[PDB]
Parts: structure tokens; C-alpha cells; sequence
């Protein structure tokens, strides 16, 4: 969807310790948003193990059942190499898959 | 007696306007008792600046303190409307 967080004050400069400030939040309707503010000084000691949207997709992609950029050796390979199984009443079926992870990256 | 002169008017008007705010200073200062520390910190500082400027009768300091003291007042007025 989309989630943006900008300054409510559509004007002015830098605030002063103790001063209030409007905080605009542009997100999807019906969505719940959890917030958190941290002093940048903390990240100077440690910036690892954070939470990023990019790190999320990186995990989703790793859990993909497809193990080939495309195509295959044969018709039964195209489906399997794309994360699918074909089976017909004529006999044409795909290669039996019985292993969770993708092929061990054999360079 | 007739009338004032060049620096005789503007310098007196600013003094009166600055005094009007200083009168209700204790009013606003005591109004921050329920508000945050920010308002209590800003008004106790902007308070002296208005007093010292008044006795000095310096056009610059009086004006400099007039808006200094006027701003904090308005910030307090708005700080109360969120509380009813």
C-alpha cells in the first residue's frame, strides 16, 4: 500500500526542546500504525538488526518455491522449475518433487 | 502643555503595550502550573526580558520583549484549548 510520515507544520524551521509539533501520517484506510522515536546517537553504536521493508521482501523471495529464472529442459521441467505440478488423464505429468528447499546452489 | 515629539510618542506607546502584558504576567505564569514544563520554562525566561526592557525604556529591548512575551502568551492560550 503506502505509509508516509512527514511534518505537520507546512512551514517554519527547527523546533525547541519541549515544544509541540504536528505529525502528519498518510497511510491506508482502516490500517493500524505503530510508532517509535529513537535518538540517532544510538545508531552510532549499533545500526544492525533493524527493520526495513526491503528486508521483508528479501525474506519473502527466499521462501519462493520457484528455482529457475524461466524455461526448462522439457514440459515437465517448465512447471517444476516455476513452482507447479502438472498431471493429466493422458499420462503427461511433471517430475516428482520431494525436497523442501530449492536445488543446492551447485555453482 | 501642547504635544509630544519625535521619540516622545512611539517610545511611550511601546512602553504601555509592554506594561499591559506585564500586568497579566502572573496570570499567565500561574496558568502553566497545570501545563507542561516547556511553557513554565519559556515564560519565566521571557518574563524578565520584558521587565528589564521596561525600566531601561529602550525602544529596542521593549519591542524585542513585547513579542517575546506576546508569543508565549498565545502559545499558552492554545495549550489550554486542548484541555477545554
Amino acid at each position: 500500500g503506502s505509509l508516509v510520515v512527514k511534518s505537520g507544520q507546512s512551514e517554519d524551521r527547527q523546533p525547541v526542546p519541549g515544544q509541540q509539533m504536528t505529525l502528519k501520517i498518510e497511510g491506508d484506510h482502516g490500517a493500524r500504525v505503530v510508532l517509535v522515536a529513537v535518538d540517532k546517537g544510538v545508531f552510532v553504536l549499533n545500526k544492525k538488526n533493524k527493520l526495513t521493508q526491503s528486508k521483508i521482501w528479501d525474506v519473502v523471495e527466499k521462501a519462493d518455491i520457484g528455482c529457475t529464472p524461466g524455461s526448462g529442459k522439457d514440459y515437465a521441467g517448465v512447471f517444476s522449475d516455476a513452482g507447479l505440478t502438472f498431471t493429466s488423464s493422458s499420462g503427461q505429468q511433471t517430475a516428482q518433487r520431494a525436497e523442501l528447499q530449492c536445488p543446492q546452489p551447485a555453482a | 502643555t501642547s504635544l509630544p515629539t519625535s521619540n516622545e510618542y512611539q517610545n511611550e506607546k511601546l512602553a504601555n503595550e509592554l506594561k499591559s502584558l506585564l500586568d497579566e504576567l502572573n496570570v499567565n505564569e500561574l496558568a502553566t502550573g497545570s501545563l507542561n514544563t516547556y511553557y513554565k520554562r519559556t515564560i519565566k525566561i521571557s518574563g524578565q526580558k520584558a521587565m528589564y526592557a521596561l525600566k531601561s525604556k529602550d525602544f529596542k529591548k521593549m519591542s524585542e520583549a513585547k513579542y517575546q512575551l506576546q508569543k508565549i502568551y498565545n502559545e499558552i492560550d492554545e495549550a489550554l484549548k486542548s484541555k477545554y
